[PDB]
C-alpha cells in the first residue's frame, strides 16, 4: 500500500522477452508473482507497466497468438498488478496519457473486465494525485454506458464515479442529463406498446443511471433541464393506464423498477461540493408544478404493499420516501435494521443475581459501568442457585424477573393501573429511589 | 431368504435369458415382508454382467447400433423395472454393484430404458440423506454429467448445438440435421442429448420426463449444486403441478415423483406451501382423491398416488395446511355417508388417517370435537358383522386389521388418550366381544392390536373395569384361549400385558388361577417352531419381567406358580438326552436367559420362588448330562445363577455334589462317565477360582473326611484310567493328569492362602498328596513319571513363602516342614535310580538329560528358600550342612549329564549358594575372616565343578550366560584365571575386568607376554580384549601411577583378512594405540593407518553391517586430524549443556552416567573442568556454591590427499564423500587452507551430482546412485552454507553458471541447487553475505536467459516450468525485500530383503553432530556397561578432589 524501493536488479532488456513469454503462456499465477516482485523498484515498475499497456494497445487497435486472447491475458495481468500494493495504479497518475490510451482501446468484450480495471485505477483519484485533470478524455468512457453491463460492473462503475465526482461533476452531469433525457424519451415513445421484460434493460439502465445522478448530485446551471425532466407525464400515463393493465396482465417483478424510478426522479438532490474529506454537502430541492404528492397518495396502498415485499428498498432506493406513507410495521422493521448496523464493538461481561432480589443486584452491578459499555455489553447472566438453562434463557428470565420486580409490591417504584403501570407519586417515591428510574431507563 | 423367495432367486439364476423377461413380467407387486439384498447376489451379479455384455454389444461409447434389437430393450427394461421393484422393498442397498452400467441406459436412444434407469437412480439417491452408505456404489459414475438434461424439453427448440474444445478456445455449432450416418453427425453425452431433443420429437414426452428425472437426480445428489432460484420455483413447480392436475397417468407419475423430490428438500418451504395450494377445500391432493374415489384409476397408479399422499402427510406444515383445508370433515363424511366405496379404498383412507391423526395434535383435538369416534365404532360394527357369519375375505380381514391398528395406536399415546371418555358410551364393547368370541377366523395381528387397546384402556382408568367384566368380555377371552396360540410374535409379546391388566382386578386373578391359562405361557417355551421367534426377539426377558411383576404385586397364588415352573423345569430336563445337541443347546440358552430374570431378583417376594434344593438338583443333573460351550452367554448366566445358589449355602451344595460324584463313581466304568467327571471338576475349579471370600466351615468340609476320600478316590480312578490305552488314550491320560494337578494345586493354594489355617490341617492334606505322588513315581508307569514329578514341582511352586519384601527369596514357614519330611534322601535315591536306568540303556540320552534338568530345577527352588545355606554359623548346620553335603554329592554324580537345559537351574543354585556375597550383606570384613570354614570349601569345590562344566561347553552354550554377575567371583582365583585364559573364553575375562579390578591387575601382568601374538591372531575377542585392557590400564595409570605404560614396547603389523570382524578389530586396536600415543608416550610404533583405511573402504563394498565400520572410520579420521586443545574445548562445550541446567543433581552417579562420553574421551579435560567449573553436585555433603570456534593442531595435508583420491566403486566413494561432509562440518577452516589451484576438481562433484534428477523422477534408477548424487550435492550446499569463505564460492558459482545452459536437466538441477542453497540458512550474517554475492553476480540474468531460450512447446514442459518457477520466484522476492526482512522470507509466499535392508540403512545414515557421535564412539569401549571400576575410583577421586 506504500511505495517500495530497492536496488535495480534486473536489466530493462530481458523484461521485454519475459513479458512476451508470460503473455505467450498459461498457468502464469507464478509468473504474475514474478512480474509483481521484479517490478518492486520504481523504474522497472514504470517501464514494465508502460510496455504491457503499449502491447495491449497494439493488440486491439493495431491487432501464433490471437489478438483477443493476448488482450484478455494482458488485462488480467494489469488487474493483478494494480490490485496489490496499490502502487502500480500510481503509475497511471504519474503518466495520465497511458490512461487515455487504455480507455481508447475498448471493444465490446473489453468492458467486462475494463470496468474492474478502471475501478482499480480510480485509486489515483482517491489521493487526488492527478496534477493534470484537464485531459482525461472521459466522455468516451461515459458513453460506453450504452453498452451491456452486469451488477458487479455497475458497482465498479459506481465506485469509479464516486472517485471522479469531485473532478468531473460538470461534464459528467452534462452527459448524464442528456442520457437520462434520451432514456426517458425512449420509454415515453414506446409506452404505447412498452414491455417491462423485453425492455427490462431499458428500465434497468434508466433507474441505474438516475441513481448515479443522485450520487452525482446537481449543479445550479443544469436546474432548468432538471426541472424540465421532473415534469414527464409518462409517469401519469403509466400509473393511470398501463399500471392498471399490467397489474392484471404482467408480473410485478419487472414493474417494481418503474416504481423505484418514480421514487428516484423526485429523490434527486442537490450536492454543492465535497468540502469535507469523505462527504459532499447535500440539500433537498423542491418541485413546484408537481402533482407527485397526488400520485403517491393515489397508490399509497400499492406503495405500502411493495415496501412490505422488501424493506431493503428503503436503504437503496426508497430512502427518499416520507415515512408518513409507510405503516408502523415497515417503519419499525426499518428502525430495528437501522439501529442494528451501529452495533459497535461488544465486550462480553458476566451478570450475577439472586432469585430473591434480581432487581437490587442488577442495579448494584449496573450503576458502576457507563452507558456505552452497558449498551454494548453482552449480558451473560449467572443465576445463583439454579444452573440448568443456557445463557439466552438466563437473559430472558433475567429480563422477565426485572419486569416483575420493577412492578413488585416491595419496590413500589410504579403504581399499577392493571396491565400497564405508572410511576408512583413523588411523596410515595423516596428521594434515594430516583436513581432506580434511571436504572429502569 | 424365504420359500417363494428362494424359488424366485433360483429361477432368476437358472432360467434362459430369452425367457427371463417373460418370467420377470409376472412379478406385478410386493405383497410380502422386507428382505436383505444378500440373497440376490447371484441375481444382481448375473444381471450386471448381462447388461455389460449387451452394452458392449452396442458399444457404450457412441451408440453405433441405431437399429437395435427389440429383445435387448425388453430385456433391459424388465431388468430395470424389477430391480426397482426388488430394491424398493429391500435392505442392505449399499452393496448394489449393478449401478456401473446404468448411465449408458440413461443416455440410451431408447426412452423406456432411460425412464426405467432414471427412476431406479432417483429411488437410490432418494435415501442419500438417510442411509448415506450407497454413495460408494453411486460414486462409480460422475453426477455432474447429468447437468446436460437441465434444459427444458421443447418442440425442437434449437437446431444448433455448441460444443467446447480446448486449445482452440472456441465454441461453434455442429451439424445435427445431417444424420446421414449413425456414427458421425465429455461433450459426447451432451451432443447425444441435443440429438435426442432435436431429431425425434414424436416421442418427446418420454424425454420430457427424462429431463425431469435427471433434474430430480441432481436434486438428490446435492441441492447446493442446483439451479434452484426464483425462476425454477416459479415456473417448473407450477408446470409439474399442472401436469399432476391434467396430463395422463404415465408421466404425471414422474411429475409426482419430482414433486416428492422437491418437497423433501425443505427449502423455500413457506413459498412452496403457499404456491402448491392445497389449503383450499378444492386443493390439489384431495381433489385427486375425489377423482380416485369417483373415477376409476389404475391399481399401480393408485398405489403410487397414495404413497405420495402418505409422503405429504409426513411433513408437519404440510399436514397442518391439509388439516386447515378441512380434510377431516371430508374423510368423516366419506365414511359416514356412503358404504359402497371399495374396501381397499377405505383401507387407503385409514392409512391416511393413521398418518395425519398422529402427525399433529390439532387435527386430533378437532376430530375429538367432531365425534368421529362414534362413526368409527359404527363402521367397525358394520365391517365385523359383515365379516361375521360369512366366509373369510382377504381384503375385509386386513381392513379390520387396519381398524384395529388405528384404534390401538390412537389409544396408545397419553396425548391421544382424550378419546377414552366416550368408550363405553359407544358400541365398542359389543364389537370387541364379537371379535373375541369369534377370534378363530381372524388374523393374529388383529388380536394383538385388540388386546393392546383393551389393556391400555383398562390401565387408563381401572374404575370402569367391572363394566367390562359383566359385559362377558373375559368369557370371550377364555373361548379364544381354548384355541391354541398361533405363530404370532407380537400377540405372544403383548399377551402378558392383557393378563396383568386382568390382574388389576383381584377377582380376575382368582378366576385365572381357577381356569389356569398360564399353562399356555409355561408350555410356550418347548416349541421348536416358536424357538426361532424367541431367538429373534426379546421374548424371554419380557416374560421374566412380567413374572416378577406378577409375583411382587400379586403373590396370592405364588405357590401354584412355583409348582408349575418347577414342573416345567423337570419337563424340559426330561427330553434333553435323546435330542440333537444343537437344539437343546439353543433351547437351554433361551430357557436360562429367562431364568436369569425369573428368580434371584433383588425385589421382594422373589425369594418366595428361589428354591435351592429342587432347582439345584435339576441344574446339576442338567450339567451332568449335556456338554456346554464356554463362550455362550448361556454359560455366563448359568455360572451367575449357580454362584448365587452356592453363595446362599456352600455346605449343603458341596455335600450334594460330593454324594452325586460318589454315586456316579459307583456306576460302570464308561467313557461318558469320564467326561462327566471331567466337567464336574471343571465346574468346581471354576467356582473355587472365582470365590473371593470363604467361610471356615467350607474349609472344614474340604478337610472333612468325605472331601478327602472323594478326592483320593478320584485319584485312584485317574490311575486306573492308565490301565487301558484302548478305552482311554494315553494323551487323554496326560490331559486328565494335567487337569487333576491344576485342581489340586488350586485348592492347595486356596487353603494355604486362607488366613490362619491350622498348620497340621494343611499338613495332612499336603503330606498325603506328596507321599502318594512320590510312591507312584517309582512304578512301572514311567510315561507319566515326568508329568508326576512336574506335578510335585508345581506343588513346590505353590507351597511358597509370601516373599512380600522385594528381592526376597526365603522360606517363611515351610522350611521346617520340608526337611521334616526328609526329601533329600528320596532325591538321592531317585538320582541313583536314574543313573542305574541310564546304565541299563533303557533311556534316551535326551530324556535322561531332561530328567536331570528337571530334578535340578526341583532341587534349585527347594534350596532357594532354605535359610542360612552355606552360612558358617555354629547352631543351624545340624541338618543344613547335611543337606549341603547331599547337594554336593548329587551334583557330582550328574557331572557328565549337563546341557543347555540344566545350566539355568544350576546357575540359580550358585546364586542361592552365594547370596550374601552377591547381595553384599557382608561389610567386606567378616567374609575375609571366615575363609577357614567348611561352607567356604564346599562352595569353592562346587564352583570348581561348575567351571569344569562350563569349559566343557562349546561357544554356542557359553554365549548364553556370557554376562552373569557370579563370574566376577568364580574366576577370582588366578589359577582359574589362567585356566580359562588357556580355554579361550576371553569375553568372560573382558566383562570381569569391566566389573572387577583384581582380574584386570592380573591382565596387567599378562599383557606383555601376549603383546607379540597380537599380529595375525585372527581372534576378534583376543584383539578387542587387548585394546580394552590397554585403554583401562592407561587411564587408570594416569591416576597417580603414570609409569606402567612406559615399560611396554613393541610393534604390530596387520595381515590381510576377509572376515570383517578381524579387520574392524584391527581398526579398533589402531584406534586405541593412536589415541593413547597422541596424549601419552607409547613405545609401540605404528605406521600410517591409511592402508587400513582403504582396506576398510574396499571391504565395506562387500561386507555387511556397515554401521560400525563407517562410524569407526569417521571417528578415526576426525581423531587423527583433531588435536588436544580442540578435544578439550569440545569436551568443555559439551559439558556446558548439563552445566546450564542448574537442577538439583545431588548424586554423582547421574553426573557420571550422563557424561560417560566425557569420562572416556579425555579424563584430564573432564577432571579439570569439574575442579574449576564444578557442577551443582551435592556430592553427598551439603551442596557446592556453583555460580565461533577456533581450533589449532589440525592436519589439513591428509584432507588434501583424501580430496583427490577419486575412487572407483559406489560405496567407497559414498564413504569418502560422507567423511568429507563430516570433516567440513566439524572444521570448516580447513577449506580456507586449500591450494588456490586445486578447486578444478569440483567439476567431478558437479557432474556426478548431475547424473540424476530427484524432482523429475526417471525409471531405471538406482537408489544408491540417488543417495550418491544427493550427498554430492550436499557437499556443495555445505560449502555454500556452513562455510564463510568468499572467493571459492565465487569460483564455484562461476562454474555452475557456465555449466547451467548446457541442457534442460543441467538447468533444472542447478536452479534447484541455487534454491536450496538460499533456503537452508546456517547463520544470518552468512546468509546476508550470500545474498550480497548472488545479487552481485547477476546470476538471475543468465538463469532466466537459459530459462526462456530453451522453452519448447512440450507436454511436460509445463511441469518443468512450474518446477523452475520456485527458485526464480524465491530469489526475485528476496531481491525485492530489504536485507533485514529477506532473511525471514520462506517458501510458498532373500535378495529383496537385503535390498530393503540396505535401502533403509542408507536413509538411516545421517549427519551426526559431535555429542551423540562421541557418545557412541566411546560406547564401543564402554560396551553398554552401567558402572565400571574406573568409574568408581574416579568418583572417589572427584569426592576427594
Amino acid at each position: 500500500i506504500a511505495e517500495r524501493e530497492a536496488a535495480a536488479s534486473v536489466p530493462i532488456d530481458i523484461v521485454f522477452g519475459l513479458i512476451h513469454m508470460v503473455l505467450q503462456c498459461g498457468n502464469r499465477r507464478n509468473l504474475y508473482r514474478i512480474i509483481h516482485n521484479i517490478s518492486a523498484n520504481k523504474e522497472v515498475r514504470i517501464f514494465s507497466v508502460e510496455t504491457l499497456v503499449n502491447s495491449i494497445y497494439q493488440a486491439v487497435v493495431e491487432g501464433v497468438i490471437a489478438p483477443e486472447v493476448i488482450t484478455k491475458r494482458g488485462f488480467e495481468a494489469l488487474t493483478y498488478l494494480c490490485t496489490k500494493s496499490s502502487d502500480f495504479t500510481t503509475v497511471f497518475s504519474y503518466n495520465t496519457e497511458l490512461i487515455n490510451k487504455i480507455l481508447q482501446a475498448t471493444n465490446k468484450r473489453t468492458i467486462s473486465e475494463s470496468v474492474k480495471l478502471l475501478s482499480t485505477v480510480g485509486d489515483c483519484f482517491n489521493n487526488d494525485k492527478v496534477a493534470e485533470p484537464e485531459n482525461i478524455e472521459v466522455r468516451k468512457y461515459i458513453g460506453f454506458l450504452e453498452y451491456d453491463m452486469t451488477d458487479d460492473t455497475f458497482k465498479h462503475f459506481c465506485e469509479f464515479i464516486k472517485k471522479t465526482d469531485r473532478f468531473y461533476r460538470p461534464m459528467y452531469l452534462l452527459y448524464l442529463m442528456g442520457g437520462s433525457k434520451k432514456s426517458l424519451e425512449e420509454c415515453l415513445d414506446k409506452k404505447a406498446e412498452f414491455n417491462s421484460h423485453t425492455h427490462h434493460k431499458g428500465i434497468i439502465k434508466l433507474v441505474r443511471m438516475l441513481s448515479l445522478v443522485n450520487i452525482m448530485g446537481i449543479t445550479e446551471t443544469y436546474l432548468d433541464s432538471l426541472m424540465e425532466l421532473r415534469e414527464m407525464p409518462f409517469w401519469e400515463y403509466y400509473f393511470n393506464i398501463i399500471l392498471p393493465k399490467e397489474k392484471e396482465s404482467l408480473y410485478a417483478s419487472s414493474i417494481l423498477p418503474l416504481f423505484k424510478a418514480f421514487v428516484i426522479v423526485h429523490t434527486i438532490q442537490m450536492y454543492i461540493g465535497r468540502n469535507e474529506n469523505i462527504n459532499e454537502f447535500s440539500e433537498i430541492p423542491n418541485s413546484d408544478s408537481s402533482i407527485y404528492y397526488s400520485v403517491v397518495e393515489k397508490e399509497k396502498d400499492l406503495i405500502n404493499t411493495f415496501i412490505q415485499a422488501d424493506p431493503d428498498l428503503l436503504f437503496h432506493a426508497f430512502a427518499g420516501l416520507q415515512k408518513k406513507i409507510l405503516d408502523f410495521d415497515n417503519k419499525r422493521i426499518y428502525f430495528y435494521k437501522k439501529i442494528r448496523e451501529d452495533v459497535q464493538l461488544r465486550p462480553t461481561i458476566s451478570l450475577m443475581v439472586q432469585r430473591g432480589a434480581v432487581f437490587e443486584d442488577t442495579f448494584h452491578q449496573l450503576m458502576r459501568l457507563n452507558g456505552e459499555q452497558v449498551r454494548n455489553a453482552k449480558f451473560n447472566i449467572k443465576f445463583a442457585g439454579e444452573e440448568g438453562v443456557d445463557a439466552g434463557g438466563l437473559t430472558r428470565e433475567w429480563y422477565s424477573e426485572l419486569s416483575k420486580e420493577m412492578f413488585n409490591a416491595n419496590y413500589a417504584l410504579f403504581t399499577p393501573i392493571g396491565s400497564s403501570y405508572q410511576p408512583n407519586h413523588i411523596s410515595h417515591i423516596n428521594p434515594e429511589h430516583l436513581v432506580y428510574f434511571k436504572f429502569i431507563g | 431368504p424365504g420359500k417363494q423367495i428362494s424359488n424366485t432367486i433360483k429361477q432368476l439364476s437358472n432360467l434362459p435369458e430369452e425367457e427371463l423377461p417373460t418370467y420377470l413380467n409376472n412379478i406385478y407387486e410386493w405383497r410380502c415382508a422386507k428382505t436383505d439384498l444378500l440373497y440376490w447376489v447371484d441375481v444382481l451379479d448375473r444381471f450386471d454382467e448381462i447388461l455389460k455384455a449387451v452394452v458392449t454389444e452396442y458399444g457404450l461409447g457412441q451408440f453405433q447400433n441405431k437399429p437395435m434389437k427389440e429383445s435387448d430393450k425388453e430385456m433391459v427394461y424388465a431388468i430395470l423395472k424389477f430391480q426397482k421393484l426388488l430394491v424398493e422393498n429391500s435392505s442392505n442397498k449399499s452393496m448394489f454393484s449393478s449401478f456401473d452400467v446404468v448411465e449408458p441406459f440413461i443416455y440410451s436412444f431408447e426412452l423406456d430404458l432411460a425412464i426405467e434407469a432414471l427412476y431406479l437412480v432417483s429411488f437410490f439417491a432418494s435415501k442419500i440423506h438417510i442411509q448415506r452408505s450407497i454413495k460408494t456404489s453411486m460414486a462409480l459414475m460422475k453426477m455432474e454429467t447429468l447437468k446436460t438434461l437441465i434444459e427444458r424439453v421443447k418442440e425442437k427448440p434449437q437446431s444448433m448445438y455448441t460444443y467446447y474444445d480446448e486449445t482452440t478456445n472456441n465454441c461453434k455449432r455442429v451439424s445435427i440435421k445431417k444424420a446421414v450416418k449413425k456414427g458421425i453427425y465429455q461433450e459426447i453425452r451432451r451432443f447425444i442429448h441435443a440429438i435426442r431433443l432435436h431429431e425425434m420429437a414424436e416421442q418427446h414426452e418420454k424425454l420430457k420426463i427424462i429431463r425431469m428425472l435427471a433434474f430430480s437426480a441432481l436434486v438428490y445428489y446435492n441441492y447446493t449444486d442446483l439451479p434452484i432460484d426464483s425462476e425454477f420455483i416459479s415456473r417448473d413447480l407450477p408446470e409439474t403441478l399442472a401436469i399432476i392436475n391434467t396430463e395422463s397417468y404415465q408421466m404425471r407419475e414422474a411429475a409426482v415423483t419430482m414433486i416428492d423430490a422437491i418437497f423433501r428438500m425443505r427449502i423455500r418451504h413457506s413459498a412452496v406451501i403457499a404456491a402448491m395450494n392445497a389449503q383450499s377445500h378444492e386443493g390439489m391432493i384431495m381433489n385427486l382423491l375425489k377423482k380416485v374415489v369417483n373415477e376409476d384409476v389404475p391399481e399401480h397408479f393408485a398405489i403410487v398416488f397414495f404413497n405420495f399422499l402418505s409422503s405429504c402427510f409426513a411433513s408437519g406444515p404440510c399436514v397442518s395446511a391439509l388439516f386447515s383445508a378441512g380434510i377431516v370433515q371430508y374423510v368423516c363424511n366419506t365414511l359416514r355417508d356412503q358404504p359402497d366405496i371399495s374396501y381397499r379404498k377405505r383401507m387407503r383412507l385409514v392409512m391416511g388417517a393413521n398418518t395425519f391423526l398422529f402427525t399433529l395434535p390439532a387435527p386430533f383435538t378437532w376430530f375429538i370435537s367432531e365425534n368421529g369416534i362414534r362413526i368409527l365404532s359404527k363402521e367397525l360394527l358394520l365391517a365385523v358383522d359383515v365379516a361375521l357369519g360369512n366366509i373369510k375375505d382377504h381384503d375385509l380381514l386386513m381392513y379390520i386389521n387396519s381398524i384395529m391398528k388405528i384404534i390401538s395406536q390412537l389409544f396408545k399415546n397419553a396425548g391421544t388418550a382424550e378419546a377414552m371418555r366416550g368408550f363405553l358410551e359407544g358400541e365398542f364393547p359389543r364389537a370387541i366381544s364379537l371379535i373375541l368370541f369369534h377370534s378363530e377366523e381372524f388374523t393374529p395381528s388383529i388380536l394383538a392390536y385388540l388386546f393392546s387397546a383393551v389393556g391400555d384402556y383398562i390401565h387408563n382408568e381401572p374404575s370402569n373395569l367391572p363394566f367390562i367384566i359383566e359385559a362377558g368380555i373375559f368369557d370371550g377371552f377364555v373361548m379364544c384361549m381354548k384355541k391354541e396360540l398361533p405363530e404370532s410374535p407380537d400377540f405372544l409379546l403383548e399377551l402378558p400385558n392383557l393378563i396383568e391388566a386382568f390382574f388389576l382386578n383381584s377377582e380376575l386373578i382368582k378366576k385365572i388361577d381357577e381356569e389356569n391359562i398360564l399353562d399356555r405361557i409355561f408350555e410356550s417355551f418347548e416349541i421348536v417352531n416358536l424357538s426361532n421367534i424367541i431367538l429373534m426377539y426379546d421374548i424371554g426377558r419380557a416374560y421374566g419381567i412380567f413374572l416378577e411383576n406378577l409375583v411382587r404385586h400379586y403373590p396370592i397364588i405364588s405357590l401354584t406358580v412355583k409348582e408349575k415352573i418347577y414342573n416345567t423345569m423337570k419337563n424340559l430336563e426330561s427330553m434333553i438326552p435323546n435330542t440333537d445337541p444343537e437344539l437343546m443347546r439353543l433351547l437351554l440358552g433361551n430357557l436360562f436367559r429367562m431364568m436369569h430374570r425369573a428368580v434371584y431378583r433383588k425385589t421382594t417376594n422373589n425369594q418366595l420362588i428361589t428354591d435351592k434344593g429342587l432347582l439345584n438338583n435339576r441344574i446339576i443333573s442338567m450339567l451332568m448330562l449335556i456338554e456346554i460351550p464356554t463362550e455362550t452367554e448361556l454359560y455366563t448366566d448359568v455360572m451367575n445363577i449357580l454362584m448365587e445358589v452356592f453363595d446362599e449355602d456352600q455346605t449343603y451344595v458341596i455335600s450334594y455334589i460330593a454324594k452325586v460324584i460318589d454315586r456316579v463313581m459307583k456306576n460302570k466304568v464308561t467313557l461318558e462317565n469320564i467326561e462327566k467327571i471331567k466337567r464336574i471338576l471343571l465346574i468346581v475349579n471354576y467356582l473355587i477360582f472365582k470365590n473371593e471370600e470363604t467361610c471356615e466351615e467350607f474349609i472344614k468340609h474340604c478337610t472333612s473326611k468325605g472331601f478327602l476320600q472323594i478326592v483320593k478316590r478320584i485319584s485312584q480312578y485317574f490311575d486306573n484310567l492308565k490301565k487301558d490305552t484302548a478305552l482311554v488314550s494315553v494323551a487323554k491320560n496326560e490331559s486328565l493328569t494335567n487337569l487333576y494337578y491344576s485342581f489340586t494345586m488350586g485348592i492347595l493354594k486356596t487353603v494355604y492362602r486362607y488366613s490362619k489355617t491350622n498348620a497340621k490341617e494343611y499338613l495332612k492334606i499336603f503330606g498325603l498328596l506328596v507321599e502318594d505322588l512320590l510312591s507312584k513315581t517309582e512304578q512301572i508307569d514311567h510315561l507319566y513319571y515326568t508329568q508326576r514329578m512336574h506335578g510335585l514341582k508345581n506343588y513346590i511352586m505353590v507351597d511358597k513363602s509370601p516373599q512380600q519384601y522385594p528381592q526376597k527369596n526365603e522360606f517363611v514357614v515351610t522350611q521346617e516342614y520340608l526337611m521334616g519330611i526328609n526329601l533329600s534322601e528320596t532325591l538321592m535315591e531317585h538320582a541313583k535310580n536314574s543313573v542305574s536306568m541310564l546304565k541299563d540303556e533303557k533311556i534316551t540320552m535326551d530324556a535322561h538329560k531332561k530328567v536331570v534338568s528337571s530334578i535340578l530345577e526341583v532341587l534349585s527352588i527347594y534350596v532357594r528358600g532354605i535359610k542360612n545355606l552355606f552360612v558358617p554359623v555354629k547352631e543351624p548346620k545340624k541338618k543344613v550342612c547335611e543337606i549341603e553335603e547331599h547337594v554336593l554329592i548329587i551334583v557330582e554324580l550328574l557331572m557328565d549329564y549337563i546341557d543347555k537345559s540344566s545350566i539355568e537351574h544350576l546357575l540359580n543354585i550358585v546364586k542361592t549358594a552365594f547370596f550374601v556375597t552377591l547381595r553384599k550383606q557382608i561389610t567386606k570384613e567378616m567374609d575375609r575372616e571366615n575363609e577357614g570354614s567348611a561352607e567356604y570349601k564346599r562352595r569353592n569345590i562346587l564352583g570348581s565343578f561348575f567351571i569344569s562344566v562350563f569349559l566343557n561347553l562349546p561357544k554356542e552354550e557359553t554365549e548364553a550366560v556370557l554376562k552373569s554377575d557370579i563370574f566376577t567371583i568364580l574366576v577370582k582365583n588366578k589359577k582359574t584365571f589362567k585356566q580359562v585364559y588357556n580355554k579361550n573364553c576371553f569375553g568372560l575375562l573382558q566383562y570381569a575386568a569391566i566389573k572387577e579390578s583384581r582380574v584386570f591387575s592380573h591382565l596387567v601382568s599378562f599383557i606383555p607376554k601376549m603383546t607379540k601374538q597380537v599380529g595375525a591372531s585372527t581372534d576378534p575377542a583376543f584383539l578387542k580384549l587387548y585394546a580394552v585392557g590397554l585403554v583401562f590400564v592407561a587411564m587408570r595409570d594416569t591416576l597417580k601411577k603414570t609409569t606402567v605404560l612406559s615399560r611396554f614396547i613393541g610393534n604390530i603389523v596387520f595381515a590381510e583378512s576377509t572376515c570383517p570382524a578381524v579387520v574392524e578389530a584391527q581398526g579398533i586396536v589402531i584406534l586405541a594405540i593412536v589415541k593413547l600415543k597422541i596424549e601419552y608416550n607409547l613405545a609401540i610404533t605404528i605406521e600410517d593407518p591409511i592402508i587400513h583405511l582403504n582396506r576398510i573402504y574396499a571391504i565395506v563394498e562387500t561386507a555387511e553391517q556397515k554401521e560400525g565400520l563407517v562410524i569407526l572410520a569417521n571417528l578415526l579420521i576426525r581423531r587423527v586430524i583433531e588435536s588436544k586443545e580442540a578435544a578439550k574445548e569440545a569436551v568443555d562445550t559439551i559439558i556446558k549443556n548439563k552445566h546450564l541446567g542448574k537442577s538439583r543433581m545431588y548424586t554423582v552417579h547421574t553426573v557420571c552416567s550422563n557424561l560417560r562420553n566425557a569420562l572416556f574421551y579425555s579424563i584430564s579435560s573432564f577432571l579439570e573442568y569439574l575442579s574449576s567449573n564444578f557442577e551443582c553436585i551435592s556430592a553427598g555433603w551439603e551442596e557446592i556454591r556453583h555460580k565461533i570456534k577456533i581450533y589449532s593442531g589440525l592436519n589439513a595435508e591428509l584432507f588434501r590427499t583424501l580430496f583427490v583420491h577419486r575412487a572407483t566403486g559406489k560405496m567407497e566413494q559414498i564413504v569418502r564423500i560422507h567423511s568429507l561432509c563430516l570433516l567440513v562440518v566439524s572444521f570448516p577452516q580447513l577449506i580456507s587452507t586449500l591450494v588456490p589451484e586445486d578447486y578444478s576438481f569440483f567439476m567431478y562433484f558437479l557432474e556426478n551430482h548431475a547424473a540424476y534428477s530427484k524432482s523429475l523422477k526417471p525409471s531405471a534408477f538406482q537408489q544408491e546412485d540417488k543417495t550418491l548424487a544427493y550427498w554430492s550435492g550436499h557437499f556443495i550446499m555445505l560449502i555454500f552454507n556452513h562455510t564463510t569463505y568468499v572467493e571459492v564460492k565465487k569460483y564455484i558459482l562461476e562454474k555452475v553458471l557456465e555449466l547451467l545452459p548446457t541442457s534442460i536437466n543441467a538447468t533444472v538441477i542447478f536452479s534447484e541447487l541455487i534454491q536450496e542453497i538460499l533456503t537452508m540458512r546456517f547463520s544470518k550474517n552468512t546468509f546476508d553475505e550470500n545474498t550480497a554475492l548472488v545479487k552481485e553476480m547477476n546470476c538471475l540474468e543468465v538463469m532466466i536467459r537459459s530459462t526462456m531460450q530453451i522453452d519448447n512447446r512440450r507436454k511436460d514442459y509445463g511441469s518443468i516450468m512450474e518446477i523452475l518457477t520456485k527458485p526464480m520466484e524465491y530469489i526475485t522476492r528476496i531481491l525485492a525485500v530489504d536485507e533485514k526482512e529477506a532473511f525471514y522470507e520462506e517458501v510458498t509466499q532373500q535378495s529383496s530383503s537385503e535390498q530393503s535392508e540396505k535401502n533403509e540403512f542408507l536413509k538411516s545414515l545421517c549427519i551426526l553432530p559431535i555429542s551423540k557421535l562421541i557418545g557412541k564412539e566411546m560406547e564401543i569401549f564402554n560396551a553398554d556397561e552401567r558402572m565400571p571400576f574406573v568409574q568408581k575410583i574416579l568418583e572417589g577421586s572427584i569426592i576427594s578432589n
